[PDB]
């Protein structure tokens, strides 16, 4: 959530650790040009995943700590985020001149309560536009990591040496295949 | 030993509430406190394939301890903050969060004066108890996902320490029975 | 901010761990003094979080867990009684504060 | 994109001082690399 | 820094007066609480400014008693 | 842009819903200044996010020349 949920420190400490690993990582390999080693390939995407993911982040607590006095919540907007997204996704003046103080306070009160329900009320329909980009962010990044992490890795899964060691030679330079004259 | 130590704290946020806004501080901090402590590791342990060291295993162990404190810590403040405006209450959740676990514990289930102006301060008092009201009923159904969360906090701080404890032996207790028995 | 300043300091601590580990003798007859202060300075850490945690629960522990005239009067009764409802539930909030 | 941040949310100092630490982790990593002479600065370690 | 006197109707009038007396101790709590902030907020003005001093002068002190004698040793 | 466009048992009632309507217009004020302040802390936070885009890209660009722009002599020898 974004009230009690500190999800940009979250987003950063992911961050850092992957800095973390990229220390750890560059002590052990030469820094040669000729290609990117594949954990090298997985940090970097991590890394630039978890600065987008960072600044979803923060374009999603823009949106749900909006307010009446800040922002106009336009209809179409509304319409979209509230509606279609979240289906998509998924005598008698003696008296009177001792009671109309009275009156005019208590219709001041009722005002004042009337006004701070819109008020809250237009909160909580942003709160909710920024949940519905939420729930739509979590329905597109991870798919995402999930396809390029399986996709990186796969290359390396399947690295195998070749079955001869010189290409174009079928001789597999073996004990059992030696080659009387 | 530091191993230990963040084993041992790994557990300790299930006890912390969730209206103190420091449970993702806390796991996140144990995370790479952990993570800094692999950079002493890869340099205090060989970097050898032929097998997994036991160290390695408790390691890689503790990592996934706290990885799955992370995940599930996401899930109670999920829980804590789930509402009547969002969220409905599944049956289930409460056959089971309030009334079968929770009675073990020990908390609570939780003349004619019409007139423009006078009219519309009657309408308005009648509004405004109304309003409250409906806030009250809110409120009531808010503290019924609270308590959902109160009680999975308490059971995976029992659950978390439990495997902390069984982790730790299950990883050293071989060897280290086999010496003794020497 | 207890639990913020007490992990945190415990990162920085193992960020001395890393430090030292680079420093001290690799034997095994005896523990280093130094090795003995640093373990000791952990755990003091790690029982300060244990108290920031037990402190924070005891402290947020909420209560709740340990004509037209005859009208009118009826709501400004509910109004009084659910404001005093609240005052009781924010002196119960209260009393667990200072304890 | 901190200044996007709304103060209201409260992380801004978390964001901002967490990107200056894992700058300083990538001046340790830099750290074993770069020449260690005083004739003038590498461009990289003016970048940083 | 006339009257109907049912319970129902004392109640309420003692329930507004409830009110306004509840308000008026949250008041008086809240200014004592603001006068706790003025103060730390005085402290606070003073403090940057002297942190900010120290900042330069301890610089300064720890290295302008070898830069100034590497500048007149030239 | 901005939103906003810029008997003795009675005489209790009514002095203590003056109270009331005294006190909530006292908060409307105070709520007033906070939404100016905070209005300020807003433009102000906009400002800085264009200058900071501007600083950076300035130079970031100047030092990505720099870095891109020196290239080995043709001459061994000039
Ligand atoms: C591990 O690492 C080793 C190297 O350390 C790899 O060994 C090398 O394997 C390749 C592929 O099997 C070898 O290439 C072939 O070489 C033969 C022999 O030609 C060589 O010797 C001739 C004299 O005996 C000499 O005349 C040749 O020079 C001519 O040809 C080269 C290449 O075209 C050209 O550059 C020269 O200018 C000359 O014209 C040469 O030195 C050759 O017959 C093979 O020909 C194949 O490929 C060509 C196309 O390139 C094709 O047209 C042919 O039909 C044929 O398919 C091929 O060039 C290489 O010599 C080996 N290196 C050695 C022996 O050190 C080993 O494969 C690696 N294992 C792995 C990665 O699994
Ligand atoms: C996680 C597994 C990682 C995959 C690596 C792996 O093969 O397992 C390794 C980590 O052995 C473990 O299973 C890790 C130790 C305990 C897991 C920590 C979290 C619980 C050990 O390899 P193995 O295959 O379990 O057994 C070795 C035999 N073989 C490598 C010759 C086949
Ligand atoms: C769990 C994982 C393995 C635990 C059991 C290992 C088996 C074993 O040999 O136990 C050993 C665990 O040695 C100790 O005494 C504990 C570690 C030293 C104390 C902590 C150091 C800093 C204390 C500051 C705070 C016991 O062997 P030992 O040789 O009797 O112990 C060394 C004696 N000494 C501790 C006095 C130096
Ligand atoms: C990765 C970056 C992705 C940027 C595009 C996606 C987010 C766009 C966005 O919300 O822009 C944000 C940051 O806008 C910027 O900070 C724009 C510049 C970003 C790159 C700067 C490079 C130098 C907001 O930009 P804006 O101009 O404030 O947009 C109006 C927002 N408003 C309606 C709340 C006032
Ligand atoms: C890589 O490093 C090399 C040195 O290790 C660089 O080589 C130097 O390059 C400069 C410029 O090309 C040369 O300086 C020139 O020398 C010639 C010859 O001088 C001689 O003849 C004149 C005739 O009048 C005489 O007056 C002199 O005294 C000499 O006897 C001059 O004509 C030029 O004006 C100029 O001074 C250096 O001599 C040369 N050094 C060596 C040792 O070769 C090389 O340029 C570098 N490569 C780069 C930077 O890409």
């Amino acid at each position: 959530p974004a009230d009690c949920g500190e999800k940009t420190s979250m987003a950063i400490s992911v961050l850092l650790a992957q800095s973390v690993f990229l220390l750890l990582i560059s002590k052990r390999l030469p820094a040669t040009s000729m290609a990117i080693p594949l954990i090298g390939k997985f940090l970097l995407f991590g890394m630039v995943l978890v600065t987008m993911v960072v600044v979803i982040c923060v374009i999603v607590l823009n949106i749900h700590f909006r307010t009446p006095s800040t922002h106009v919540l336009s209809e179409p907007v509304k319409k979209l985020f509230l509606e279609t997204l979240p289906e998509i996704l998924h005598a008698q003046q003696e008296l009177f001149s001792e009671l109309k103080p009275a009156v005019d306070g208590a219709n001041f009160i009722v005002n004042h309560m009337k006004d701070q329900n819109n008020y809250n009320e237009e909160k909580d329909c942003w709160n909710r536009v920024a949940r519905t980009v939420d729930r739509l962010c979590l329905f597109v990044v991870t798919p995402i990591m999930v396809v390029g992490t399986a996709w990186i890795f796969l290359q390396g899964a399947y690295n195998q040496p070749p079955p001869q060691p010189f290409p174009g030679d079928p001789f597999s330079y073996l004990e059992k295949d030696k080659r009387f004259i | 030993i530091p191993c230990l130590l963040f084993s041992f704290l790994t557990g300790l946020v299930f006890y912390l509430p969730t209206d103190s806004g420091e449970k993702m501080t806390l796991s996140i901090s144990v995370l790479l406190s952990l993570t800094v402590f692999l950079l002493v590791i890869v340099e205090l342990i060989p970097s050898t394939s032929s097998a997994v060291p036991l160290i390695g295993k408790y390691m890689l162990f503790t990592m996934v301890f706290v990885i799955a404190s992370i995940i599930i810590t996401v899930i109670v403040i999920n829980t804590h903050h789930r509402s009547p405006s969002t969220h409905v209450m599944p049956e289930w959740v409460r056959k089971v969060f309030i009334d079968t676990i929770p009675n073990i514990m020990f908390f609570s289930t939780m003349p004619l004066i019409k007139h423009p102006e006078v009219k519309s301060a009657i309408e308005g008092i009648k509004y405004i108890a109304e309003t409250m009201k409906s806030d009250q009923e809110s409120n009531n159904a808010a503290e019924e996902w609270k308590y959902v969360a109160m009680v999975m906090d308490h059971i995976l701080l029992a659950v978390f320490m439990l495997v902390c404890i069984i982790g730790t032996l299950a990883v050293f207790a071989g060897r280290l029975i086999e010496l003794n028995q020497q | 901010q207890k639990c913020t300043v007490a992990i945190n300091v415990l990162l920085a601590q193992t960020v001395f761990l890393f430090l030292v580990a680079k420093k001290v003798p690799e034997t095994s007859q005896a523990v280093p003094l130094i090795s003995k202060y640093l373990t000791f300075l952990l755990v003091v850490t790690i029982l300060i979080v244990v108290n920031a945690v037990v402190v924070l629960n005891v402290s947020l522990r909420s209560p709740h867990t340990h004509p037209a005239i005859q009208a009118c009067v009826e709501a400004c009764n509910l109004i009084a009684r659910a404001r005093h409802q609240q005052t009781h539930f924010d002196s119960g909030n209260k009393e667990w504060f200072l304890v | 994109f901190v200044f996007y941040l709304p103060p209201d949310a409260g992380e801004k100092m978390g964001l901002s001082i967490f990107a200056l630490l894992t700058l300083t982790v990538f001046l340790l990593l830099l750290a074993d690399k770069v020449p260690e002479t005083s004739l003038s600065v590498p461009i990289i370690i003016k970048y940083l | 820094m006339p009257l109907i006197k049912h319970p129902e109707v004392k109640s309420a009038i003692e329930g507004i007066k409830y009110i306004a007396e509840t308000m008026k101790s949250d008041q008086e709590s809240n200014n004592a609480a603001e006068e706790w902030k003025y103060v730390a907020m005085v402290m606070d003005h003073i403090l940057l400014a002297v942190f900010m001093l120290v900042c330069i002068i301890g610089t300064l002190a720890v290295f302008a008693g070898r830069l100034i004698e590497l500048n007149q040793q030239g | 842009k901005r939103p906003k466009p810029e008997p003795p048992e009675l005489r209790e009632v009514v002095s203590s819903i003056s109270y009331i309507a005294r006190q909530l217009q006292e908060q409307e004020d105070h709520d007033v200044l906070k939404e100016d302040w905070q209005f300020v802390a807003m433009v102000v936070d906009r400002l800085f996010l264009w200058t900071f885009i501007i600083f950076t890209s300035v130079g970031t660009l100047v030092i990505f020349l720099d870095a891109t722009y020196h290239l080995p002599p043709a001459d061994p020898f000039p």
